[PDB]
């Protein structure tokens, strides 16, 4: 019986020429591509990368590898795949990625009858995704994987999805401490280079930041400290010591906010919808410290000019900076 | 103040070998590019040769195997070895230094610039 | 000799590729793990170090020999010739094994075809961490381990009557947290490959508040306390008075930024980052009280008497107001 | 059984073939056409002064003992044939550790035409070492070069010659810039000699010319600076009375100062020269502190000497709001023009 | 020419070797004598509870399979011979991640006599775990130390013995500590056994006892403390009556010892108890707030009872000087005698 | 023709043994290193060690590979350096090193027809070097880098630098950002281990600091400040605002200095010598600041004492910072 088996398994790898890809200076072979996605995480906008955790598994026919007379699937150890022929994908946007080797290297062989291979591994990939973080962080993500042949070209290796829409699955389980998965799409095209056209298959997520965290942790601590500011405006000038606390206090309270926020991103050349907003205020604080200067520069000569700007400026103030914010929110949302 | 001094050069006859040294002052050249421009009597400036930090040489097309580019990283010195001269080659030699920025063939990417030393080949 | 004579007849046609049972019934495998030690339970890239000796025993027909040697030991160098299991963890981030001064690998083999294997193994397992009770959070971090290639129809897991043993817990680098105990059990996974036996061990750990009650809860609270003494002074005392609330509120700043730097990041708010930011908001109320008082003088000299009874008053009122809220509540939440 | 036809002719290439030799060792030199396509530029960093690059270096000679007939004229091969035959030690001068891909198989490809010829391509991920002179920073340029050439082969037995017109023998992808501050203007492409203590080498070189964007910098730290100093200078148009309010003008202007100089110190690389951005910062913090030397001084002559003190003031608002318009002027057209 | 004698030895030695099996299997113990030469003693990571060693682990068997006559006694062979031999599987039992170093080739010896006595060291960098414990600091005194033994093999089948006496068997060289923040008292050398559900195995045992070095503490943490409560107690010598000056005076001395306690706290590891430093400040805090308490007592006193104040005061300026004057040396002789 | 080298190279590895060095069983074999370095960076204080780029060249002879009729440098494939003999030089002081292995793993080995063996490897070590911080930063460092063979005593192997003092190139153009080498030196001599006696081979870099920026970033702060202190003492009790702006000013000023750098500077034992002077100025700056606040405390009870206290403080403390700086810079340079 076994004896049988282990008589079948060397008739097949006799007579084997790896170097060959199946139906070599034929018609192209073609291999169907499964992931079951595990786990991504580490989603840093200072590397521009993401790191991703999944269980790779190819399917293609070998006429070579057909048998008879044993109707089971043969699921021979991993070692045997180095005996035999395997595609050479490989992934276009990574960075570092290996494949785990506990207990043993995490690989699959599993023959069938007709002579198709069902090759399966287990990788973690650093991919590479550019950040375009101008609206910042009301920003949303598209973080790729582009998945190509390296030494076939399109007239001998073809790739497919393998089951249509439903190749990719463990998508709704992912969790993403910052970010919240919306749409993962699938695409199959060619790519042409100076050394021919190869197939390429590519997996698509498009991310969207959680913006719960920011509104009460730094948008609302900007609004409060500008709101502060205008108490001012209904205090006598007289109080000379009280007026200038309170505008020094605003404006070192909204530089604090500008130099700790900045630190945790890269450093990007444009102005982040944030950096408005944070620039945008300082304005107002800065203004209604310098409107002060300037009261308190000349109400001692004339105090009737005086007081009617205190009067006009609790006016003018909170239509302004309403205003500004009406402009912000909805030039963004 | 950073000056480029040069020296050597003069007069030869029809081929043979005239050294031509340039020595730096007041920085240290040691991660510059030091080149060699060749400005012929009214028609332009020439690029002869170039060596980085690196110990890389590049030559132009017209004195590839006939002249030799050596720095002394010690000393903040660079030097040009010319042999087979030729009247053609009766020009005024520069020394150059920069970070070749655009290209290290151009002299728009050398800062620092030398006097300059008169070389003529007799016929 | 003889030993020889035995290890080349058992290795004589032996397909390495092949199963044991590979047509007839499927391979039952034993395990157990002994874990040496837990390593630091990170929370930025929630994930945990675990150190064990996994151990595996299973049966193979084709390793029986009859002599007076009952049990063969062996060392790592006969692994790589007779079939092994591919048994990995579903739930390692990167996990490898040992090989100072060699391949720290145990091999056995009885003389009914009983097979013992051991290796030392070094894990970095995936576990997920609510740090919303920070720092008074706990977690139950599993581990996760199956077949990789082979179905529910070729290789059964099953654990031993000693499933799991742990040695000194103190001598462990966790000190953070404080091991609780351990449960086993055993589900199968339905894949895009077939159905596989998964084998589960879960790990029940507690935070320890020491170190954040005498680093933290103790100074906040102390400087919120010294803050209400400028109530007491009088209010005539302006150069007084003043250098009072402003040093209590620029030491407050001192601790905020030291606290906030040990705490790691979220994307929400933990409970010590509530604490620290109220404590942070008294002390600061505590300056704008004698503040609103000094200019009030001028104005409403009468209405400015009230303010500074009402402070003594108010401001130890609340703060103890919250203060039972916020333990009964984050002691009590779930 | 079509694939027989193909194995004898792979088992006739490598009978007798000893891969140990280079393609007509002693009679010839062997020439190596190259050529390389950027996919990305990576990221540059300024702290340890060198960048990465992901390239398919691909890499093309002639060997006659790889000469053949059959029915197909090229034969696209696997990656694993190529350690059975010959192929150069081309190696990175300035790399400082590069990775070759083999994921989920080693990125290599290798066809054999029937003429003997090969193209023998790769996947690399290079980090280069690129010197900096950071003396203009952050308004300052540079040209990270990338210089590559045989190991063990001197200039009498390999040369290296690039595929097409220098400036088209190194092709940059549309989209693969990941710069973030820097912006890539151009490259160059030329060719050298290098001479060890072993031999002369020829020496493939690149400059890639790179321009750092000042954007980041005016927004986090020559903005918040200019409204410090802006700020310094109110005190001078409140009246005398308020002496206990100007008090807190000249001390939080200055601790405020002392934050933006400590957190802009961070983005500053290591070096043993003052950079551009250190002569903005020393000049502003001196126009803070006249300030409060000046505040000092008004304070000083005040009820004593009261004519003298409100000249001092009267002066002051306009000296120092002039000669800090007067220094950006100096400060930005010196450095901008470059 | 006389190589090929050497050869015919070499091939011989191996001719039907088995290197599966230990020597005397079936007949005898395999005794492994060991020793260690330690050439670098680590860094102390107190944060990880752990620490780097790089040595020369010697180990010596017999082997009677390896018996030979010829010309030398003493074959110095490469250290590629080791792998088609038999060697102990020695490992370490409290071994994080260990490194065996490669460059510029395996850093391996293998030595055979011509009794089969056999020589067989190797160059690694260990890291172990060194559970610590913090009460005493920074006066504490740890014993880092190494253990290690056969991982196959239960006692019954391999013992490992020191080569030389116990205490010569490990030897750490004069320059050797890279130590920063510790001193090496000496190393203690045991051995023992470890029972496992396998079976019984000989463990080696090696101490290594270390103690802090107080110096950066005393200048960074004890100064700035016991100058802050000298300067507390000046208090009572200005007046009674200026309420508002003692209060401020005495309440900002308690903000001073709480920046100085969190700053000082920060290079501790994150334990969860009180150290020998926590307590130290503890007491600190105690005398200032007494201070302040002497005065509190001292206000409502004023008005009533201008003798009971008086007294008060005058004691409290010799009173607490000596007081804290005998804690210190009660607090600094007990910890550096423990 | 090329058949012929064919031939000739086989010749010779028939029957060649790697197990055996050259003159097994006699007289030792020299062996002669070149050592080209190519960049020295990341001099650490914190890890104590620096990382080194070289090209390491090794010269033997060996009389089993003498081949005769071709009389020409044979410059063989990489790959036969596992099957010649090859000394096991390894570096004592190495912690963490590799051999650069792109596009192929860089290595060279070359056949002369006497014999004679050149064998180049390009290494990128990251030695060992303990620093004596106590005089940081006017300090030098002696870092060094060890050479030795391991399994080979001085009866087996020999080692001497090629070509005397020119043995090592290229040093003259490393330039270290903040180091400055001032000498290397090369040192050859025997070690007695308790195995046996080993050769060894030193090379040794004396590096001084450079102090061109750490004078102006670090010392004139700390000056200026402490010099701004005493102005406070020229200055009326009358006009106490600038007395109260320059002592809160001038302290929390130095004590930001103070702090900040020890969290930018690498953490030991010992008191640095910049320690020592920033315990200085900042005990320097806090007497002036807490001598403002005795005499406001007691002019308005004794002002004929309290402003002559002033009087003398203004020569007490120029004086004694003066000897102060006198004794320290003394002391450290
Ligand atoms: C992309 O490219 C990368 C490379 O750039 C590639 O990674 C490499 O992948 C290959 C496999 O494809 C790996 O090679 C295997 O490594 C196995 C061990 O791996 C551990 O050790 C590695 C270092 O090896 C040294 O030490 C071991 C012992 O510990 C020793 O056996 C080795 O010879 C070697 O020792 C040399 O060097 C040391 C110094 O380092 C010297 O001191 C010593 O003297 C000697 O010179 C280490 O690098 C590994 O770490 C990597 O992987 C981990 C995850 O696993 C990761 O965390 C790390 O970061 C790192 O990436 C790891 O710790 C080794 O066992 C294999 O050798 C087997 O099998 C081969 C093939 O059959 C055989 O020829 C060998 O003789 C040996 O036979 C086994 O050995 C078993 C050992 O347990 C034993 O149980 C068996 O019984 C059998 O023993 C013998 O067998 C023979 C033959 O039958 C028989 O005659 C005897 O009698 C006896 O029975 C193999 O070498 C390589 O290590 C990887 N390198 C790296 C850097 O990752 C990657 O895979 C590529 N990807 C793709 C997709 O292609
Ligand atoms: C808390 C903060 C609060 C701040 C409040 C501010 C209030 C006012 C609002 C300001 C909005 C600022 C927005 C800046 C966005 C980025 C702009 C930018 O990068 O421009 C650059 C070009 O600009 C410059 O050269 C200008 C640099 C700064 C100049 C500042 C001058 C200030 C002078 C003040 C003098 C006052 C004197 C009198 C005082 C009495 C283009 O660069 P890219 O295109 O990226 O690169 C490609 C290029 O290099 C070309 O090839
Ligand atoms: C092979 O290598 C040897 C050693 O480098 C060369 O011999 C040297 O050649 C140079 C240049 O002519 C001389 O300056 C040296 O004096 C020679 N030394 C010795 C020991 O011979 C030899 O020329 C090389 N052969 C070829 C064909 O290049
Ligand atoms: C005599 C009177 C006028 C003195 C008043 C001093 C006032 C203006 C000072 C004293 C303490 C100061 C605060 C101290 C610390 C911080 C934290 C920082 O991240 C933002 C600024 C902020 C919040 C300061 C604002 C200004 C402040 C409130």
């Amino acid at each position: 019986n076994m004896s049988f088996v282990k008589e079948t398994v060397d008739k097949l790898l006799k007579g084997y020429d790896i170097r060959l890809r199946p139906d070599f200076g034929g018609p192209p072979v073609c291999v169907g591509m499964n992931i079951d996605i595990a786990s991504i995480d580490m989603v840093s906008e200072v590397n521009m990368d993401y790191t991703l955790t999944m269980y790779f598994q190819q399917y293609w026919r070998d006429k070579r590898l057909a048998y008879s007379g044993i109707p089971l699937n043969l699921t021979l150890d991993n070692r045997v795949a180095d005996q035999l022929w395997v595609p050479d994908t490989y992934f276009l946007n990574d960075k570092k990625s290996f494949v785990h080797g506990v207990t043993v290297k995490n690989r699959m062989i599993r023959l069938h009858p007709d002579g198709t291979v069902l090759y399966g591994l287990r990788i973690t990939t650093t991919a590479a995704c550019m950040m375009d973080l101008r609206r910042y962080p009301l920003d949303e993500q598209n973080c790729t994987l582009e998945i190509e042949s390296y030494g076939y070209t399109t007239d001998d290796i073809e790739f497919y999805w393998r089951g249509g829409d439903k190749a990719v699955t463990g998508v709704e389980r992912i969790e993403l401490p910052q970010f919240s998965i919306v749409e993962h799409r699938l695409v199959s095209r060619n790519v042409v280079f100076a050394t021919g056209a190869y197939p390429r298959l590519s997996l698509s997520f498009r991310l969207k930041r959680n913006i719960g965290y920011f509104i009460l942790q730094t948008y609302m601590p900007s609004i409060l400290i500008t709101i502060l500011s205008w108490v001012s405006f209904w205090i006598n000038y007289d109080a000379s010591a009280a007026r200038v606390a309170l505008g020094i206090t605003t404006v070192l309270t909204m530089t604090t906010i500008n130099t700790h926020l900045r630190e945790t991103l890269p450093k990007i050349p444009y102005v982040k919808a944030i950096d408005m907003y944070l620039m945008g205020c300082f304005v107002f604080v800065f203004l209604a410290l310098l409107e002060y200067a300037f009261v308190n520069y000349i109400f001692f000569s004339q105090p009737a000019r005086a007081a009617a700007i205190d009067r006009w400026s609790r006016i003018v103030f909170p239509f302004t900076f309403s205003l500004f914010n009406l402009v912000y929110w909805l030039y963004y949302v | 103040q950073v000056q480029l001094q040069e020296s050597g050069g003069g007069l030869v006859q029809a081929g043979g070998s005239l050294r031509v040294s340039c020595a730096a002052s007041g920085r240290t050249f040691t991660t510059y590019i030091m080149a060699w421009f060749r400005q012929a009597p009214g028609k332009e400036r020439e690029f002869l040769a170039a060596m980085d930090q690196g110990r890389i040489q590049y030559y132009g097309d017209s004195v590839r195997g006939r002249f030799t580019i050596s720095r002394d990283y010690a000393k903040n010195s660079v030097d040009l070895q010319l042999d087979g001269l030729r009247p053609e080659d009766t020009a005024v030699y520069y020394c150059a230094a920069g970070a070749g920025f655009w290209g290290l063939r151009t002299a728009s990417s050398y800062h620092y610039w030398g006097q300059g030393t008169q070389v003529t080949v007799s016929s | 000799g003889d030993v020889t004579v035995i290890l080349n007849n058992l290795l004589e046609g032996y397909d390495n590729k092949l199963r044991p049972d590979i047509g007839v019934k499927p391979t039952l495998i034993h395990t157990d793990m002994y874990v040496n030690s837990i390593g630091p339970v990170n929370a930025i890239n929630m994930e945990y170090t675990i150190d064990i000796f996994f151990a595996q025993t299973w049966y193979d027909r084709r390793l029986k020999f009859n002599s007076t040697i009952k049990v063969l030991r062996l060392n790592s160098n006969m692994v790589g010739k007779i079939w092994i299991p591919d048994t990995f963890f579903r739930n390692s981030k990167k996990a490898d094994a040992h090989w100072i001064t060699t391949p720290n690998r145990m091999l056995r083999i009885w003389n009914d075809g009983r097979v013992l294997y051991t290796l030392r193994l070094t894990i970095d397992a995936e576990c997920q961490l609510q740090l919303h009770n920070f720092p008074m959070d706990e977690h139950s971090c599993p581990l996760e381990f199956s077949s990789y290639g082979y179905p529910r129809e070729e290789i059964v897991y099953q654990w031993k009557r000693s499933s799991v043993e742990v040695g000194d817990t103190r001598s462990w680098r966790l000190y953070q947290f404080s091991f609780v105990g351990l449960r086993n059990t055993t589900e199968v996974v339905k894949t895009t490959s077939g159905d596989y036996v998964v084998m589960s061990v879960y790990f029940d750990l507690s935070r320890r508040m020491g170190y954040f009650t005498i680093q933290t809860y103790i100074p906040c609270t102390l400087i919120v306390v010294l803050s209400w003494v400028s109530f007491w002074i009088n209010k005539d005392a302006v150069p007084a008075r003043t250098s009072l609330g402003i040093t209590t509120v620029l030491t407050m700043t001192t601790l905020s930024t030291i606290a906030r730097k040990s705490l790691p990041k979220v994307s929400y708010v933990t409970a010590m980052d509530l604490f620290v930011s109220v404590c942070f908001i008294f002390v600061f109320s505590a300056l704008v009280e004698y503040g609103t008082l000094h200019y009030f003088v001028s104005s409403q000299p009468a209405r400015a008497a009230k303010m500074d009874s009402y402070a003594r008053i108010f401001f130890p009122t609340a703060f103890c107001l919250f203060n039972l809220v916020y333990w009964v509540s984050y002691l009590y939440l779930g | 059984d079509n694939t027989t036809v193909f194995t004898r002719i792979l088992d006739r290439l490598l009978d007798g073939y000893d891969n140990r030799l280079r393609p007509g060792l002693g009679e010839r030199v062997t020439e190596v056409k190259t050529d390389i396509f950027v996919t990305s530029f990576g990221p540059v960093s300024d702290h340890d002064m060198e960048y990465t690059i992901d390239v398919f270096f691909r890499q093309s000679w002639k060997d006659e003992r790889l000469k053949f007939k059959g029915p197909m004229t090229v034969l696209r091969l696997n990656n694993l044939m190529a350690s059975k035959i010959w192929t150069p030690d081309t190696f990175f001068h300035n790399g400082k550790k590069s990775v070759a891909h083999n994921m989920t198989m080693p990125n290599k490809l290798l066809r054999i035409t029937e003429d003997g010829t090969l193209l023998y391509t790769m996947r690399l991920t290079v980090r280069a070492e690129c010197p900096m002179h950071l003396e203009d920073f952050p308004m300052d340029a540079h040209a990270c070069p990338l210089k590559f050439g045989s190991y063990a082969y001197t200039r009498a037995e390999v040369v290296y010659e690039w595929t097409r017109e220098p400036a088209r023998s190194v092709v940059v992808a549309e989209d693969g810039s990941r710069l973030n501050q820097y912006d890539l203007l151009g490259q160059t492409v030329d060719s050298g000699i290098v001479q060890s203590s072993t031999g002369e080498y020829v020496v493939m070189t690149t400059h890639f010319h790179l321009k750092r964007k000042i954007g980041y910098f005016v927004i986090q730290t020559y903005l918040p600076c200019i409204m410090t100093v802006i700020l310094s200078q109110v005190s001078f148009w409140l009246n005398r009375e308020s002496v206990p309010a100007r008090t807190v003008f000249g001390v939080t202007t200055v601790l405020t100062m002392t934050t933006l100089s400590i957190s802009a110190r961070n983005s500053l690389p290591k070096v043993a020269y003052a950079t551009a951005m250190d002569w903005f910062i020393a000049v502003c913090y001196a126009f803070v502190f006249s300030a409060l030397i000046e505040f000092a001084t008004v304070n000083y002559f005040t009820k004593s000497q009261p004519a003298r003190a409100a000249k001092i003031d009267r002066l002051s608002r306009i000296a120092f709001p002039l000669l800090f318009g007067i220094f950006n002027l100096v400060y930005w057209a010196t450095y901008l023009n470059r």
